[PDB]
């Protein structure tokens, strides 16, 4: 009643092992690594937004001058 | 021109009319209250000028009235045990002199104390009509009884001496040298004026070789820092920060000690400023204070972000000051992480581009034209003097991840980093620096310092490292390997910062515990390459030997060193057997 | 390996992903430290 | 040591903006001077100089630019800067953002005029906090104790009890005087109405100087609150030696009211929309706390502020994690588990707490049955999630034990009731009586002095 | 649908209201109506409620502390069942995991294109809860000693009864209210046993 | 050797014009004195922080991460300052130095200098923390001028294909220390375990010569075959079989 226990557990503990060590080294960092490129893909669009604003901020003390 | 007028202020900055003769980054001095400006934009006749103080109450009329000098400091007597903030104003001072708890915002308090007398000495053939260029010593003031304040030329003017003063007491504003040029008889005081963005000019740099005797055993062994070197440290809540600030200024071979608060917090200033006036120091003779070999730039968040920007580079020049003078000095910038941050105000407030993560275009620029202000140099000056500038510059990352553009950009310029673990410090594993992700680029350049002075040094350091890599990979899964590795983190890595010897030791001892412990594990790599069991069982008197080696107290000196012998040939006998 | 669209709501979207899938390991950690705790014990049985 | 001289009336307003107008032929106007415009229908309102350049002169008002004109507005000036009437009479009172009355009073008749931007306070005369605050939640002043001096965020969601809780501290506060300044920014009407009506009506309204503003209320006088917060609470405690207790409630909703008025100047925006120099402006009324070494006077600031969508990287939980000393972190699990306060035990951390406890302060176990309270919730934690894993009874025989503490941990001691005020005498009696259970030598924390005295009963 | 917490729309509403139904795509996805999810929906209106609600409906409060308690912790132990599958963890959490998809599905779901689901009256809300956590106390006692394995097909009738309350007419006044405590005392006589 | 240094302390519009004059310099050695110059950039990266700074101040056409938009260009203009002409003796050969930030090779610094040089040569961090000396891999470096530099009338036939077959042995055999993570150390075959062997002899045996040992292409060759040959027969499926039948018995 052993014997067939004993064996029957390392099937359940090896096809568990494994899917520790699919989530530990596959699934994670794959999704840690696209977690870091959608930071740095809102910051090249926050500093895109920067150079649109700061354009008019100029263009609108030119536009200012030309009245004075 | 003299005067200045406002024209217009929308903000911080102020747009000031009527300034022909302004050139850029002079300070000036805004409104009746004398807020305290730099000039950053030069349109014509107009000059745009960011103002440090809160702007509130300035008039569309107002005087500014500007100086002439650039964001400067004022080096000289009576900078010893002073407190500054950013811009270089005394904090003591200014609670004495106004007698209340904020600051009075418009307060143009003189950074030196005009009224403290100090005993002046010539420098004992400097002669009148003597040639003296600059950096020459040319006298020495008693600041203290630890600090002998050697009074300087300015790096920039020359000439031969006219008006020399005698051996007496004088103020800070009495003329001490008159020199005579080409063309005018220049007198000067004690005070000397130098700009925090300018580097003090100097006779040639020297390749770093005395080691910073720290004090700690894992620190002054293992990852080593020499004089003149540059260091990094994590900066989480607890994990040794308090330790390595402090021990480092009680217990180092440095002459004086400057530490950069460079915005840090309300209370953790607060637990500086009462801390620092009361640590002492074990001198030759009997204890004193340490702060007279200190000086303090304490800065919270609510000052202002100009005077948090400009703390590191106030705190350097203090600090390259002291280093022409012939000491050794060593600062303690506790944050730079504060002080990226205060770069991100000043370039934000001018609409910059941000470049990395929010932070300018400049701040790998502005970072190592920091941490190359430190090394050991040859100064200027006819005396020939040597000195040296230590920085260690505290990074305090979000989170504790070493991926940031001021993390990644810190420790690619400096060359030691002290990491300092939370995990360790909450197993009390005092202190807490850790060993895999520590390091030192400081090796190669010792080895010259390790074989004319302690010889039997470098083949432990080399083997023992190899003992706590080995030791990792077998945790993760050699029985004597793992008894030792255990031995040296336990007595030799570990240490009681209160214990009365134990709080400091020489590297005659650190070199001397380390030899046994080495000459412990390959005795027993021989001894089982012939039982392991039996010799955890019998030598377990040797062990005790060995882990009570930690406890020789400084009334046992040479003892300590006739301890070392006595304990390594009781080693000798029991391998055998 | 780079998944979907970046720079707005999959960032919160890939944090609900990983912290899901941060403790679904440690969950699996202690369901394979507890078995092999009752294989250790019936080895010596 | 006054001013004299009459008030201009300049009719010159040479155009409109939006929220700003934009005078002429002013002549030497200052920065933040006040101003009282005047409407051609005769309504007052009033306005602060943003700008002025030469001889123009910027100024918004408060209360919008609607119905305003260009040839008959009579904008009249007012010489000083905004200065609050503050006295030891505005205890017991309410106010409006900008200071005049809601409660039916008077207006408060001061004794002095007091700038609200304030002074920063000198680092050299600042001196520790060491004694406590007694504020009565046994979640928080159990393990998380707040120092004398030690400003302490509470890091809540958008809709758990925040404002909920904040009245329960500010009427449960303190131990031997205890004045506490409460300001509101940026609530509800049924918010505002329920701060009037539990405040008020218990019997708190002796020392709590409460003054809120609503969100239909001008989003400039949303600024001047927290400096109007704390200019009376460093009146109250460093003229006055009373220990002052702020409640900056909303802090998320302030700085959505600096955004307005950075881009009313026409800035540029900064990191997610917040301007670059908002960690000054959270700094300058952050560190205006802490104790000075003149006094015994002390103030102690709690900014309630719900970081949106549960994100601590947002940069108004993140900026205020570099100025404050230690969080205070509402769950929302334990909200849905309907437990009263969600404070949750393991990320909540409260820096100054080692200086904070101590036989002098309030107890001599308080320092260690705190550090065994967090430490045995921590291994109740894991057990709870091995019980679903494995079986409720065929795991171990020391997780029989952890897990019924944790049924009295989340019950008996963190479910404090609505109404239900619990001295820090009070919460250490439940802190033993949860620990009556592992007996002696499993609490490996305590030391053997004081677990002798405390655990037999 | 997108943008939970984190749209300028959305992120200045929360800060104004005081109540919030979170219309969800999930529950959308498999057709659940209404697709208001119960974790992230919020009402700032329950102090205000209480002072009417002990004069009126003085049985609802202690049913609505426990009606959000049952919701929650199915939550946490569907993120258990997923991983490790269904060996049914306890005993004691079984019977919560099924008389939540009681209300997942009869209390909660409400189709309303019928001619009695399209209004439900107080009455008969307060009805359907007091008779399906009156169902969550009585089997919780039952298992302080038999297993739910046994109860599920041993009261099916009971639990046929509970799943149909929601068929009623909104004009039987009298009548509904009798068959709440007709059915309530046939849970009485199931739990004598 | 013409040092030109330009030390951080130095202000930041110098580090423009300070490969401007180093390459002018070596293209008056060569091209005009006909000797053969070897420029050295030190920092590429630090000079391209120089470049970003000097263009956020004329506010300007921000590319990626805040790098110009005309960063292409001018780092164009300072390295296609190379090669060989027809009526001149004399050559220029460029091996400069970038550090790629947070080791990304995604950055724009190691990003558009691999676009217009003629390959790159990549430092391994993995490997400098196992005490590896030059501690390269060979995976993700790759020269452009491989195929005409090798051959029978320069060198040594079998060189040109046993790097095709050099690559094939380190590329699967990476994939296997993926695999090794994951299943098991004793779930691998026996083919496997092979890829796992060739792979811990590649970096200590083919890489490290130490810092003062230099060994010829022959020498090279002849330590390179060497690790092949503990792989057996048939696999090597890059090599054809007219030039594998000489160099494996040996």
């Amino acid at each position: 009643s052993l014997q067939t226990s004993f064996v029957t557990l390392d099937e359940a503990i090896k096809i568990t092992n494994r899917r520790v060590n699919a989530i530990e080294h596959v699934i994670i960092p794959r999704i840690e690594r696209t977690l870091a490129y959608i930071i740095t893909e809102l910051d090249e669009r926050e500093r895109e937004e920067f150079y649109r604003l700061k354009k008019i901020q100029e263009k609108k003390k030119i536009l200012k001058e030309k009245s004075d | 021109s003299t005067f200045g007028y406002v024209h217009g202020v929308s903000g911080p900055v102020v747009t000031a009319c009527d300034m022909a003769g302004a050139a850029m980054y002079e300070l000036v001095r805004v409104g009746h209250s004398e807020l305290v400006g730099e000039i950053i934009r030069l349109e014509g006749d107009m000059a745009t000028i960011q103002v440090y103080e809160e702007t509130s109450g300035v008039s569309v009329g107002d005087p500014v009235l500007r100086t002439g000098k650039p964001l400067s400091v004022e080096l000289g007597p009576g900078i010893m045990g002073a407190i500054f903030d950013g811009i270089q104003r005394p904090l003591s001072d200014i609670s004495s002199q106004t007698q209340s708890i904020y600051i009075p915002r418009g307060v143009n308090v003189s950074a030196l104390s005009r009224d403290v007398k100090w005993d002046f000495t010539p420098c004992k053939n400097l002669r009148v009509g003597s040639h003296i260029t600059g950096g020459d010593i040319y006298g020495i003031v008693n600041e203290n009884s630890l600090i002998k304040h050697k009074i300087m030329l300015p790096p920039r003017n020359r000439g031969t001496v006219t008006y020399i003063a005698p051996p007496g007491n004088y103020d800070t504003s009495d003329v001490v040298l008159e020199l005579e040029f080409e063309g005018i008889k220049e007198k000067f005081s004690m005070v000397q004026v130098w700009p925090v963005r300018q580097v003090r000019p100097v006779t040639e740099k020297l390749p770093a070789n005395h080691p910073l005797l720290t004090g700690q055993r894992v620190l002054d062994a293992l990852f080593p820092c020499v004089q003149g070197g540059t260091t990094a440290i994590p900066g989480a809540f607890g994990c040794g920060k308090t330790v390595i600030s402090q021990s480092l200024s009680k217990y180092s071979n440095s002459d004086v000690i400057i530490y950069v608060g460079c915005g840090e917090r309300g209370n953790e200033m607060s637990e500086v400023l009462r801390d620092f006036p009361e640590l002492t120091m074990e001198v030759d003779g009997k204890v004193e204070s340490i702060m007279k070999r200190t000086a303090l730039v304490a800065n919270t968040s609510n000052m202002p972000v100009a005077a948090r920007e400009a703390s590191i580079y106030t705190g350097i020049t203090l600090s390259e000051y002291f280093r022409d003078m012939g000491y050794h000095v060593s600062m303690m910038a506790d944050s730079t992480s504060r002080w990226a941050e205060a770069l991100r105000e000043i370039s934000g407030r001018l609409a910059e581009m941000p470049a990395d993560s929010g932070y300018p275009a400049y701040l790998g620029a502005r970072l190592a034209s920091f941490y190359e202000r430190a090394g050991r140099v040859k100064c200027l000056g006819n005396p020939e003097r040597e000195g040296s500038v230590s920085i260690v510059g505290a990074v305090s990352p979000p989170g504790g991840d070493f991926s940031d553009p001021v993390t990644s950009a810190t420790l690619g310029i400096v060359q030691v980093f002290w990491g300092l673990d939370k995990k360790l410090a909450q197993r009390k594993h005092f202190p807490s620096v850790n060993w895999l992700i520590s390091y030192s680029k400081y090796m190669r350049a010792l080895d010259e310092y390790y074989d004319k002075h302690f010889t039997e040094f470098v083949p432990l350091r080399t083997k023992a490292k190899e003992i706590l890599q080995e030791e990792e990979d077998l945790a993760e899964i050699d029985k004597i390997t793992l008894e030792v590795a255990k031995l040296i983190k336990d007595d030799f890595l570990q240490q009681n910062g209160y214990t009365p010897y134990d709080r400091f030791c020489p590297f005659y001892k650190t070199v001397g515990m380390l030899s046994n412990m080495i000459a412990f594990y390959d005795m027993a790599r021989r001894a089982v390459e012939t039982t392991w069991s039996i010799i955890r069982e019998h030598m377990g008197e040797i062990l005790y030997k060995l882990s009570s080696m930690k406890f020789k107290d400084p009334v046992k000196d040479g003892e300590a060193k006739i301890k070392a012998d006595y304990a390594q040939l009781l080693e000798d006998m029991q391998n055998a057997f | 390996r780079i998944e979907i669209f970046p720079s707005r709501m999959a960032q919160t979207i890939m944090k609900a992903r990983l912290k899901g899938a941060q403790t679904g390991r440690n969950l699996l950690k202690k369901k394979s430290d507890a078995l092999t705790l009752r294989f250790r014990q019936i080895l010596k049985k | 040591n006054y001013l004299s001289q009459p008030r201009l009336t300049y009719k010159t307003v040479s155009g409109v903006n939006g929220p700003l107008v934009i005078l002429d032929h002013v002549k030497f106007p200052r920065y933040a001077e006040i101003v009282h415009l005047t409407l051609p229908d005769g309504t007052k309102r009033s306005g602060q100089v943003l700008e002025v350049s030469g001889s123009k002169a910027v100024v918004q008002v408060f209360e919008g630019t609607s119905g305003i004109d260009a040839k008959k507005t009579s904008c009249e000036f007012t010489g000083d800067i905004l200065r609050t009437p503050v006295s030891e009479d505005m205890l017991g009172r309410v106010f409006n953002g900008s200071g005049k009355p809601i409660d039916r009073g008077p207006v408060v008749l001061a004794e002095d005029f007091l700038d609200i931007m304030g002074q920063p306070i000198n680092p050299q005369c600042r001196i520790y906090p060491e004694e406590m605050i007694q504020t009565g939640i046994s979640a928080i002043d159990g393990m998380n104790s707040i120092a004398r001096g030690q400003k302490i965020p509470i890091f809540s969601a958008a809709g758990l009890p925040h404002n909920e809780i904040a009245a329960q501290i500010c009427r449960q506060a303190g131990l031997v005087n205890f004045a506490i300044v409460f300001a509101a920014m940026g609530v509800n009407m049924e918010t505002a109405r329920f701060f009037k009506s539990d405040f008020e009506e218990n019997g708190s309204m002796d020392n709590v100087c409460l003054f809120l503003n609503l969100a239909n209320d001008p989003t400039i006088e949303r600024i001047i609150t927290p400096r109007l917060a704390l200019t009376t609470a460093e009146f109250l405690a460093y003229q006055c030696e009373k220990h002052v207790l702020v409640i900056l409630t909303d802090m998320s909703s302030y700085a959505e009211a600096l955004r307005e008025v950075s881009a009313a100047r026409e800035e540029v925006p900064g990191r997610r929309g917040f301007p670059g120099y908002m960690y000054t402006d959270l700094a300058t009324i952050y560190e205006r706390a802490g104790r000075v070494e003149g006094r015994n006077g002390s103030i102690t600031q709690i900014p309630i502020l719900t970081m949106p969508n549960d994100d601590i990287t947002h940069p108004i939980p993140d900026l205020t994690g570099y100025i404050t000393e230690g969080q205070i972190y509402v769950d929302r699990q334990l909200h849905n588990r309907q437990i009263y306060p969600p404070i949750n035990v393991l990320p909540s951390l409260s820096r100054l707490m080692k200086s904070a406890i101590g036989e002098g302060m309030t107890r001599k176990d308080h320092a260690d049955v705190s550090n065994q309270l967090y430490a045995c919730y921590a291994i109740g934690k894991d057990v709870q999630a091995m019980k679903a894993v494995v079986g409720e009874e065929a795991l171990t025989s020391d997780d029989l034990l952890y897990l019924e503490f944790l049924q009295k941990f989340e019950r008996n001691f963190i479910a404090q009731g609505p109404y239900e005020n619990r001295t820090v005498y009070e919460t250490l009696d439940i802190g033993w009586q949860l620990l009556r259970i592992f007996p002696k030598e499993m609490l490996k924390r305590i030391p053997q002095s004081t677990l002798s005295e405390f655990y037999p009963r | 649908p997108g943008g939970d917490f984190s749209d300028p729309v959305t992120s200045a509403t929360l800060g104004i209201v005081q109540v919030f139904w979170g219309l969800d795509k999930k529950l959308a996805q498999r057709k659940h109506f209404p697709s208001v999810n119960w974790l992230i929906s919020y009402s700032k209106y329950m102090r205000a409620l209480d002072e009417y609600y002990d004069k009126h409906f003085t049985e609802f409060v202690p049913l609505r502390t426990k009606a959000k308690e049952i919701l929650q912790e199915e939550e946490d132990l569907a993120e258990i069942v997923q991983l490790v599958g269904k060996a049914s963890l306890a005993e004691t959490d079984k019977i919560t995991l099924e008389v939540a998809k009681l209300i997942k599905d009869d209390f909660l779901q409400q189709n309303g294109y019928t001619p009695y689901d399209r209004f439900c009256p107080f009455y008969k809300t307060v009805g359907m809860l007091s008779n399906m956590i009156a169902f969550y106390d009585m089997a919780r006692r039952a298992v302080e000693t038999i297993t739910w394995s046994i109860i599920r097909e041993h009261m099916g009738e009971i639990l046929y009864k509970l799943s149909s309350m929601k068929f009623k007419d909104p004009v039987k006044d009298g009548e509904a209210k009798i068959k709440a405590d007709y059915a309530q005392l046939l849970e009485d006589m199931q739990n004598a046993f």
